[PDB]
């Protein structure tokens, strides 16, 4: 009972860290993501400033 | 949960008015609750027996295709 | 004197004055015509000069609508801007944008006082020099978020939330206790709110202090921009010559801000960011610096906010939020909880929050009040979960306290006595600062979880718990 | 086009003199508001790339009680 | 005749006209001298870049100053050429603004002295050096891990209290020591304070006499600061061309040139690109980065700071300059604070040249062993923190025990820091370099304490250093 | 005896001038025949269509072919009709590009022919029919969740490279042969080799002399583009007007029709539409698709390859076209880089007949289950991704366990694919696979290990590739 008591405490610092380092690949590729859609963001808004300006002429 | 009414209940009759108002709390709890049963380690006696509560209230707000209910 | 009409676009006319007679930016020009055959249209309208083009040309913004509108028909000028009558004839009506009762109780005779629309904001040397705190008699908002007199209020409610009754209860202590006039100013939301709150008025009585002005969504967006300056300038008359201390209430400030990003596009205005108009901030503050406390009054002003999809970094909210003093933020859970103010305590801030402006202990029983609510609010999910016999007690004294606190927090209005027949409470400032202190010292653990529920100072605690037998 | 070029023949002209010019300094203290804490606009980056440093005043430590809020 | 009269002025933007067919080229200089006649007016003195041609004999200008002042019918000098500026040895040790003027208290230069164009197309595809030969620099973690070319872009990515401007100097210093040539700092866009401070450093080091500076800050408008790393080129190309020797070029911080040009778009009206960008972004950074090249007179290798906006490499102002750039010098603050001096980063720290094709097959062995041994190490670390020092194995620990000796035997001491330190400072040539970590890795030195290979130069001034210590 | 000047060349678009009270209406054809007089000049054989009308007599045009070599003050001859295509049973077996001409090299039309205008309005609601009832296709996805509609229209909506060319060739290759009614298949903007390939697979497979091909393809300049589909849609409704008949219609991306639109719109004077479209984003769809209908006198089942843009389904050009269609397989490129062929979406794939009154009462509780399993999924995605299957309470747990044999039920080997693969390819009948998917989800394929399920036909060669497999 205390070699499993060991291996659970074990296996549960084993568990969180695989949970950090998923979580942790997550936070990268969303930050991808992140990243393309605040330069489409920025892309789409000064088109549409660009476009109203333009209209008036 | 999302969706408002802003008349609502002056809108409503009074049967369904009296039953409604326990409708949506219990469907909000079971909301609440359901969040808490994903995963983990197993709800108590109390919460199951709200989240089968809140079960049924689905089964129940469930429906078919251009078959519509008279409100009695 | 006459002019007429070059170009009808949307809601914008241009219209062109005889060389040396233009009329100055802001004026109102009318148009009444005579439908001369089958083929015309009886149309009346008026138009507020909002520039001035190239060759004898003035480009106008309409009250009303366009439809029927003939390039020729002749333009009167008034020679005075949108000009609001004034006084006591307007407590107890409702207006419209041009200064007119909707209601079919009259109309006021032209021999009244009538002021100008646009003004400018009171000077430097003319505001006041301290901060002063309008005594509202809620306790929520005397406690966690005080108002400021002559400061600017956002509510954030929604509806089955109690907004309504909040405002006509401010309302009611105002007039009561400070013998301040309320003017209620509804800008482009929901006709069926409007009527709804205009029967409220006339059910709970608090109509005859209050002073109407109602241009909505179905009305063209230079009315929706001018009904919050129509309702300032009734509201100024009774700052300036009464001397009162007076509410203003504005509800959707945004549609402010929305009508005129719809009328900038359409005057040949290039557009500023995230589409609206470049002079934002400009007409904004030229609506709210005009909300003061001078010398000799005061106009606060508590202004309802539709945050258009909880964006808090959009334009017009930020200009919003940039004039705000305090938030009394309306929150559901405590309106289904019963409470009444439904008042979020810890989301509601203020600037007057603050041990110079409200006293030293004030602030720190209303501090020591929001930090055993935050408390409790991060014990929700052990509470609802594991149980109140988990909960590792110095935190059961916690939430064994804040239940009394955030029931404590809720009154029983005036306004609500004609559906309870609870006969209504107000409570100073020093009276909620006691009773709170004398809740968090632990004197009234004793009392029940109820007896807390609508009442007004802390005596009616324990003569209701002792009506329950406690 | 020139609004970074506004804040920056602003703000190049606080500066230590030498005591050749007399030995006087300017020192200066911009302020920009923000909307939800976001310094990725185009105001703030202009105004962080300018100025010597800076110091955040978060509303999240601000609500929290940490007065004054400067994040370290 | 080729006076002309201003017909608009808003902003930074001047609109001139001339007469017919005497219209000024695109890109010339306009001068704009004006005493005041009266009281009513101000004094100018002014020059304008020639942007466009609008048709109607008008022409449209950006300006290098402030066009506060001007008067519509003011009378313009076109010079009939782009901005000349002075270039030979009278610019080695001085400060000069875009036009070419010394900002510093010590003279002017006459008006015999040569002055080249700022504006010149690049170096043709006949009179490029064919062969990638090495930069050699003689810091170590440098000319070992991530090599220079000559003719190359390095990206300095750090600031802040890192060792930017004492690897600047120190480069200064051993290039123009060994390789001969000399140094040109252009800060485009950077703030005056940082600049005074470079300018002091440089003035106390000894290292100003071998380089030329040009600042334009951030006071001046967007086309004063868009052609500031063209005005420090045009000094660096009279090194490369008329000398015939290996130049350094630094341009501080040059994401300021392409925001600065995005400015002058903005300003000349043009429909935006992708994001905030000028449309002509990669155009304007190819004039500017292809003039950076080795020929067979001599060569241009510049090292870049780089600010990437918003930490996001895919942004098009980092994009477009990484499309250019041939080695990243990544300087980290925690090598700073640990003691290594120069604190580059040796894993983040990449190059194009270091290939067995271009270095050799030796030094790229070398240089790769060094590398996986410090990846190990760094991998190492977090077992060492949760585990404890011993009792990992015998191998893990030959591998931290050899790795802590390459990681302090990658700084030196530097020739600039003698003044702080008092020890002179070396050049280490990278034969000697490539001997030495490869008998650090062959386990020739385990034996000697590891703080004697902390700040030394060469692997015999580690053994001098471990017998003295 | 009236002909028009040339007035203005802005790439795809010419403006050319009449005399006044002679100008054309819109969509006429205008033909300018060119024959070079001197050196500096080049021969020229243009056809372009009105757009506009801009006043003073003048008249803004989008050509149908290349304009490099057009002068200005070059003469125009107006034909007094729009673009006629020629149209009978001697377009049965012949390739046609926009201007109705034969490019197969059989022969030329003779100018006798009937030729009917492109430019018609769309059937009115009277005429419309609107009998639902399944087209069998042999394919898992389709047959399953979202069946294809006898008379309908479909939609395969999939980024660049994700297998909607691959699908169309399938269904083709299920429908085509079986179909008895004559086809039609319109080529806008895709590439030239698959019009190659596809003729001499029709040659091959004797699919042709039922069918009239016109191809548009991507080399093509946009105002080519923007007419083949009306090209091909003009031949089609000849059939199923003046004939009766059952028409199958294959448009392989009709995506690059309103693409073809946005390349002339900047031309035209227009401002821009959300995004870089044009302001008529839906009303030139509109115009184009509600004239593929199946009405009292025959019927067309239309089946349309959607090209999506940057893999962004919320776009203009998607986005619109989702209310034109009756049943839409969505392929995404997540489920093929999963080796899932055909990559379609099964819960954002939807369809007019997945009712109970049409598939039967089995099909759909088959059907809705394996949409509820797959939802469940979905929503236990992040879960999976950071805590890992070892959390979930045990009925996740075999939601999990029977949702990734469900997700790999759904591949299936194509008769087309086996160009790719060397696998054979499978037709399956709808009773076998709500049979099957009703097994898996009964539990009684548990055991199996799910790489057994990839790219398999029926149930039985489940079993048969697990039983290769070692279980
Ligand atoms: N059923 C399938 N089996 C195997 N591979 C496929 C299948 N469908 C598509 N693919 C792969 O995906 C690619 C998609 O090609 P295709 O459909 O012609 O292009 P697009 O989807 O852009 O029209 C093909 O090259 C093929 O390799
Ligand atoms: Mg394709």
């Amino acid at each position: 009972l205390l070699d499993a008591k060991a291996s659970e405490h074990a296996a549960r610092m084993t568990a969180m860290k695989n949970a950090t380092d998923n979580a942790n690949e997550l936070i990268r590729t969303l930050t991808l993501s992140y990243n393309r859609a605040r330069q489409a963001a920025i892309t789409q808004e000064i088109t549409e400033i660009v476009a109203g300006a333009n209209a008036l002429q | 949960g999302l969706s408002v009414s802003r008349v609502g209940g002056a809108a409503q009759i009074k049967a369904m008015k009296k039953v409604a108002g326990t409708l949506r709390l219990d469907l909000a709890a079971y909301r609440e609750l359901e969040a808490f049963a994903q995963f983990g380690s197993d709800l108590d006696k109390a919460t199951q027996a709200k989240l089968a509560r809140g079960a049924r209230t689905v089964e129940v707000l469930k429906q078919d295709l251009h078959q519509p209910i008279p409100v009695e | 004197t006459r002019g007429r009409v070059i170009q009808v676009m949307g809601p914008v006319v241009d219209v062109k004055f005889e060389n040396g007679h233009l009329p100055a930016i802001y004026n109102a020009l009318k148009i009444q015509h005579k439908a001369r055959n089958e083929n015309e249209v009886d149309i009346d309208l008026t138009l507020e000069v909002a520039l001035h083009l190239g060759d004898d040309t003035v480009r106008t913004i309409a009250m009303a609508s366009t439809d029927g509108l003939i390039r020729g028909m002749e333009v009167i000028d008034t020679g005075a801007p949108i000009s609001v009558p004034v006084g006591e004839v307007t407590l107890g009506r409702v207006f419209n944008v041009l200064g007119e009762p909707i209601d079919l109780e009259g109309d006021i005779p032209a021999d009244a006082r009538r002021d100008p629309i646009h003004r400018p904001a009171p000077k430097f040397e003319e505001l006041a020099t301290e901060v002063e705190i309008l005594e509202t008699g809620i306790k929520v908002v005397d406690l966690l978020a005080p108002y400021i007199k002559g400061g600017k209020i956002g509510l954030f409610g929604g509806a089955g939330v109690g907004k309504t009754v909040l405002i006509q209860e401010l309302i009611h202590n105002i007039a009561q206790e400070h013998g301040g006039i309320s003017v209620f100013a509804g800008v482009g939301e929901r006709t069926r709110e409007g009527n709804d709150l205009y029967h409220e008025m006339k059910d709970s009585g608090v109509i005859s202090k209050t002073a109407m002005v109602f241009g909505q969504m179905n009305e063209p967006p230079g009315a929706r921009m001018r009904v919050a300056l129509t309702g300032l300038t009734m509201a100024e008359y009774f700052r300036d010559e009464q001397g009162q201390d007076v509410l203003l209430f504005i509800d959707n400030i945004f549609r402010f801000t929305q009508a005129g990003s719809e009328v900038s596009a359409l005057l040949g205005r290039m557009p500023s960011a995230v589409g609206y108009q470049p002079t934002l901030a400009t007409e904004m503050g030229q609506l709210q610096e005009r909300i003061t406390s001078t010398a000799k009054g005061s106009i606060t002003s508590i202004q309802a906010i539709y945050v258009p999809a909880d964006d808090y970094t959009d334009p017009a909210p930020a200009t919003t939020f940039s004039h705000l003093d305090a938030t009394t933020n309306l929150e559901r859970k405590l309106a289904e909880m019963g409470i009444y103010p439904a008042v979020d305590p810890l989301a509601s801030t203020s600037r007057a929050l603050a041990p110079e402006i409200v006293g030293e202990e004030h602030y720190q029983v209303a501090r020591k009040v929001q930090q055993t609510l935050q408390r409790y609010k991060e014990l929700q999910d052990i509470i609802a979960i594991l149980g109140m016999d988990e909960l590792s007690d110095e935190d059961k004294l916690v939430v064994h306290r804040a239940r009394r606190i955030q029931f404590f927090l809720s009154q029983n209005f005036h306004v609500a006595e004609q559906f309870t027949g609870q006969p209504g409470s107000y409570v100073p400032v020093k009276e909620t600062v006691r009773g709170f202190k004398e809740i968090l010292e632990g004197k009234y653990d004793h009392l029940p979880e109820d007896a807390f529920r609508l009442v007004g100072r802390i005596e009616e605690v324990v003569e209701k718990a002792k009506a329950m037998g406690v | 086009g020139d609004i970074f070029y506004l804040h920056s023949r602003l703000l190049e002209r606080a500066a230590k003199l030498s005591d050749a010019k007399g030995g006087g300094s300017l020192t200066a203290l911009p302020f920009v508001e923000t909307q939800a804490g976001d310094i990725s606009a185009y105001i703030p980056t202009n105004v962080i790339s300018i100025t010597d440093g800076q110091i955040f005043l978060q509303s999240d430590l601000f609500f929290s009680g940490v007065r004054p809020a400067i994040n370290a």
